[PDB]
Parts: structure tokens; sequence; C-alpha cells
RNA sequence: GAACGCGCGAUACUCUUUGAACGCACAUUGCGCCCCUUGGUAUUCCAGGGGGCAAGCGU
RNA sequence: AUGCCUGAAUAGGGUGAAGCCAGAGGAAACUCUGGUGGAGGCUCGCGAAUUUGGGUAUAGUAGCAAAUAUUCAAAUGAGAACUUUGAAGACUGAAGUGGGGAAAGGUUCCACGUCAACAGCAGUUGGACGUGGGUUAGUCGAUCCUAAGAGAUGGUUUCAAAGGCCUGACAGGCCACCAUCGAAAGGGAAUCCGGUUAAGAUUCCGGAACCUGGAUAUGGAUUCUUCACGGUAACGUAACUGAAUGUGGAGACGUCGGCGCGAGCCCUGGGAGGAGUUAUCUUUUCUUCUUAACAGCUUAUCACCCCGGAAUUGGUUUAUCCGGAGAUGGGGUCUUAUGGCUGGAAGAGGCCAGCACCUUUGCUGGCUCCGGUGCGCUUGUGACGGCCCGUGAAAAUCCACAGGAAGGAAUAGUUUUCAUGCCAGGUCGUACUGUC
């Protein structure tokens, strides 16, 4: 997930199971204040959602993950 | 694997053909 | 054909109570 | 991707406000009658399509490229 | 010196099969260290990692 | 050269199929002798038609 | 009563998914409709939230 | 025992039935001879049997758990017949001991550490143990539709008040007919190539492209002002309004045979590279020389149209079928299946050679070209011919046709099946193995 993050400019996050992309996109937008470019979703074996969020290119995902 | 799992009870006692339970009768 | 759903039952025995 | 044969075409494709970037690729290849050649492709990508116009004039490629506007990014090859 | 997983990486980037890879006996302890493919790709350059050629067979 | 529809059937269905051919074989040659297995079109010709059995009755 | 989670239920050592179980289906986390409201360029689009849906040839 | 719905399979060798062609005998009927043709209760490897998935009805003894062949050197480790690397010997031999899927299993996938138990000797190994990592979709499936059948409503549309729509400065009018479930093999809108991980790919990254729905703007057409033209015709077009109502097409449909064509594979010549063998001979043996979805132009057998009027009967298939119900012949129209050129695209991928370093140590330069072939295998397709038979499942979905309701002009008339431009695409499955 860190190398991801520091290479392909995707945020790596867990969400609930009862949210979809629309409502994982709004959500990272509102509380990181960022501008996303796409949103992929998962679910995990042991029943977690992962959610690979990659943002725009005017926004570095490394700067975010440090802040 | 004549049977799965039921819902109400959670046994695997769901006969799939008569789509009925053999532990607690569902429905 | 059924014609006979132009009048309802209760329009249908009324009438027949009416003979 | 689509084929343009047109000069004037290309050049208002790349004068639209929603431009980013023309290629100009070189490809050195021999013609029906043996002697080889240059021939350059200028390749721009439009709303939905990647246009491009292949010239086999080195003379036509040349003030082609003398008339790109120069504030226009051009990537060599 | 357990290099079942380095002969299995050289074979996919190779992709010629572990059946034609050649692991160099003299490195052992070079090759123990190459955990990814990037490493496998470093030895397959330097030679410690080699692609055997065909058998030459009449068909 | 073998056709990919002969090696399929010569690996899956060959076995059942000689084993049903003989079946049959040997059910024609053992009813070939036995007397009461007749065609319905050889029925009727025995049975022949209405004129021909009020002759026979008479 | 069951399932999933941290005795308890997303307020988890208020009350998730169900169950007589109720919008419709169901071996699926499938498919709808109605009312209010909020956001993203926005009268149309998209999404989120709240609350719901088991007349007469008679007198 | 008999079934029903939707799929897979129904192969090969031999023989050679009708029908047809050319001959001979005969007044015909016919009978022989050669070929063609490719059929079957044909053969080969009252009774029995009659492929298959999913759905759905009526004593430290016996013994070693049996699947053949192992050997040498080195590394790790306390410990090596069993772990790892190299060398040798051997095996599966595309109908695999090779690569995938449905169902089913549920973490068995990958990495690190370990041998208490287990893998019927051992083990440093593991489908074991302990700790972590891993499954990314507008385009692939489910989701949608209906099939046999199941099943609410009052047994499956029945003596049920069972519902939507339209018109108009509440009344009138139109129409009939029943929910829903049932397929990850049936029907169905749309994505490809390259690269990338220890384990993820038509899902990620790069490039390139399509589908559906929506609001809108611009250009063009709608030519005196009001829904466009051309050709004898088949029909052509950048457009070129179309209500109720009534129809048509696609979806949408048995099996077999030969013939023609395309593609993939196989075979093969020259040349440009690399590798092997060489006591002797061998211009020699092996390997690289690739082009995706999508897009533009062009390209057709069949069918149809026009002229014309045929016996001295012609045309013609491998298969004897066609012509005054219009042949031969001459000239045209059409479907774009499928080839060709081009964009995608050489910048990718591949094969080489050279120069840098106790290190992510990547830089540079070349070649990636031109052809031939078929009772060959795989697959798609076209026109036919044969046989069985309900004119060979249904529905969602898209399109068209008749009809003539209504609407359209003077500081932006009407339409926008022509062109360009904008936005969006949710939920679940995706790791690994694997009775059909």
């Amino acid at each position: 997930a860190m190398k991801k993050v520091e290479d392909g400019n995707i945020l790596v996050f867990q969400v609930s199971m009862k949210a979809n992309k629309y409502q994982i996109k709004k959500a990272v937008k509102e509380l990181y204040e960022v501008d996303v470019l796409k949103v992929n979703t998962l679910v995990r074996p042991n029943g977690t959602k992962k959610a690979y969020v990659r943002l725009t290119a005017d926004y570095d995902a490394l700067d975010i993950a440090n802040r | 694997k004549s049977h799965t799992l039921c819902n109400r009870c959670g046994r695997r006692s769901f006969h799939v053909q008569k789509k009925t339970c053999s532990s607690c009768g569902y429905p | 054909l059924s014609r006979y759903v132009k009048w309802p039952e209760y329009v249908r025995v009324q009438r027949q109570k009416k003979i | 991707a689509r084929e343009i044969t047109d000069i004037k075409q290309f050049l208002e494709l790349t004068r639209r406000a929603d431009v980013k970037t023309a290629t100009v690729k070189i490809n050195k290849k021999l013609n029906k009658a043996g002697k080889p050649f240059r021939q350059t492709k200028f390749k721009v990508r439009g709303s939905s399509s990647l246009y491009t116009l292949v010239i086999n004039d080195a003379g036509k490629a040349k003030k082609l490229i003398q008339s790109l506007p120069p504030t226009l990014k051009v990537n060599r090859l | 010196a357990n290099l079942r997983t380095q002969k299995r990486l050289a074979a996919s980037v190779v992709g010629v099969g572990k059946r034609k890879v050649w692991l160099d006996p003299n490195e052992t302890s070079e090759i123990a260290q190459a955990n990814s493919r990037n490493a496998i790709r470093k030895l397959v350059k330097n030679g410690t990692i080699v692609k055997k050629a065909v058998t030459v067979h009449s068909k | 050269k073998v056709s990919k529809s002969t090696k399929k059937f010569q690996s899956k269905h060959l076995k059942h199929t000689l084993d049903q051919r003989r079946k049959e074989k040997i059910q024609k040659k053992r009813i070939q002798g036995r007397r009461g297995n007749k065609t319905d079109q050889e029925k009727a010709d025995a049975a022949g038609t209405r004129e021909q059995q009020q002759l026979k009755k008479s």
C-alpha cells in the first residue's frame, strides 16, 4: 500500500461494508481536501473493504500521506 | 449436497429441492 | 366471448332478485 | 485513431483551446523506386481521437514545422 | 541456500520455463539475495543467470 | 492425420457404442429364430382387407 | 432463536443483518415506488441523508 | 417405466442405394459396360439394451499402505539417500506427468521463522505449524428476459368492481387481461495491445477505443418565404416532421454430405543475425525476422433490374438442374461477410553487438526484409444437394412500414435518424486448486 502511495499516486484506505464508490470518493474529498480521480474497491477475505483512491495529478499522494 | 444453510436457524438443514428446512421448518 | 364482465356480481344479484 | 490528409485541418486542430502537445515522428523508409527517404508524421489528439498527418516531402514537413504555433509543445520523436 | 523461488522468478522473467534456466553454482550467495524480479533481471544481465538454447535436434 | 473429433469420440464414446452394437447384434440373432416377431405392415398383409375377410369367413 | 462484529451493538465487555418478520424477491447483500432535504456548474443530470409502502335497468 | 426444457456429443475405416452422363443389344419395356453420385435395420475396430451436465415433472512379529531409476560434485545445516545448485542417466510425448474453466473446497496462493505433532523411514522440505501480505471492472460474469415447470391473487384467469392513458376556454372517450419465481452452458450494448508483483490483471499502469443515458450549443440542410432531390428500373443521399391505430424484420432455432473462399497452425526458398558439430565429409542442424481492439478508403458469390426474344435446343455443376411464368448474350443495382492499403505503429515486442560499476549499473549503435505451397489439421463462412419434422423454444430488446392527427415565418419560423462539441456510469464475484 505504501509503495502504491509513493509511486502510483494512490491512497489505500479501509472502508465500511455499506459504502459505495460515490460515498468513498466524497468522504475522501471532504476529509482530506483532495481531488479524486477514481476509486476501486474490493472486499477482503476477513470481511473488510479496501479502497484504492487515485487522486488527480494536481496532488502528490506522498504529501497527503505525510500530512 | 442435498442441504444448505438455513437462514432462520443457521444449520445445514435447508433442502435445496424442497426449499424447506428439516430442523426448524422454514418457512 | 364472456360479456358478463359488464355487470359486477352485486348488480347482477340485485337484478336477479328483481325477477 | 484517425488519419488526415489536410494540412490546414491539422493546423486548426493544434490551434484549439484544449490542445496539449503535438508529436513529430521521423521514419527512414524506402519508396517503390528503391531510393530511401524521410517520412514525417505529425500527431495531435482532438477531443476523443488521435489525428495523424503523414508527409513524404521534406520541404513541406519543414514548412509545416515552421508554421506550428510557437506556444505549442512539440515532441521530437 | 534455497534458490527455488529464484529459479521460478528467472523462468518467469526470461519466459523459457524452469528447464531452460541456468543458475551459477559458484554464485549461490549472490543469487540467494535476489528476492525480487528486478534483482533477477540484474542477475540475468550480469550473466549469473543464463538462458539455455533450444536443443539442436532435427525435426 | 487424425481429426480432433475422431480423437474425442474414440477417447469418450467408443466403448459403450461397441457394447451397444454387440448387444443389438446378440438380441437380433436371438430373436431371428423365434416365432411371433413381425412388422405392422406384414401383420396387415397377413390379416388382409375386409373383403378378403368376408371371403375367408364364407 | 440465528448470522456478523466490539456482556454489548458502529454510542458495541443506542440497539448491525435477520427471525411471527411486513414494499417486492431471495440459496442473490437483487429489484422498485412515494414524500422531504443537502451537495456537486444545475429547472432537467448525478449522488448522499431522513421518513414511508405486508357503483347499481335495487327500492 | 415414461417423460419435458436448455446445452455438449452423435467421430473414423470399408462397402457403394436411388438419380445422372457416355456407350453396346432390343420395336418399347428393359438388360449389360465404364464413370459419376454419396444413401442405409449395410459392415469393422411379447421380451434385453439404448452417451452426458444443469433444470424440472408424472512381537520388534505380520508387514512398509505398491505409481518404474537413479549416480557424481558443491552449498546450507548439530545432523543430508530424501533440502538447494550444477553435471549425467531416465520418463510423460499435444488422446501429456502440458496450460485453463463450471461445480465444489475456503486461504490450501506468496514471503519470513520452526520441526512439538502430521505428511505409516527420515527430513534443514511442506497443501504442517506461528506471523504477516495478497483478490482493484461502464466494456468479463451475475444483475435483465423468458423455457419446461413451479406458484400468489378471486386450482393459474376462473360468473373478481383486478388498470393505465387521452380530450376539454368534472364530463366524455380508448384499450383489453393478469402477479411473481425459474438458466454464472439458453437470448444479451460496449476494450484491446504492451508492461508491471514475492503473490494482482481483458480489473492495475501507459497508450489507444468503444457503449448507453442526459442537458445543451454551433455549422449545414429544411431553396421564396413553410416537411429536399436524382435514376426507365433495381436503387442512391450529409440531412430531408409524423399522433392514435394496424403490421413487418432482427432476436429466432433439426441433422448430414461434397464443393468454393478467408484466417491460425504445419511445410518451404533467398537474405540479415545468434548458437551447436567438424579425426574425415557436410554452402550443414537449432533459433529471431511479430502487428491487437478500433477507425477511413476500396473490394462479392447470391439475389434483383433494363434491353432482347430462344428448336439445328442451348446454358451449366464434383453432384442434371434451369429457360415464353422469358434462357444464352449485353449492360447495371445491392448486402460488406471477407481480403488489400493506411492510421493505431514501431515510439511497442524480438534478435544481436559494444561501453560503463567493490553500488538501481543502465547507456549507446544496428537488423527486424522479400516470397512459394495444400485430398494437410483447427476454425469461420457462401451457394447448393440429401433425409427427418410442429414452417423446427419463448421472452426481454432494437429497427422499420402503412396511416394522416398536429405544428411551422418578418430584429433569430419548424425539425435536428447530417456534422462537431460537454458530463456520467452504482452493488456483488475476481487469490489458489479443480462430476462436466
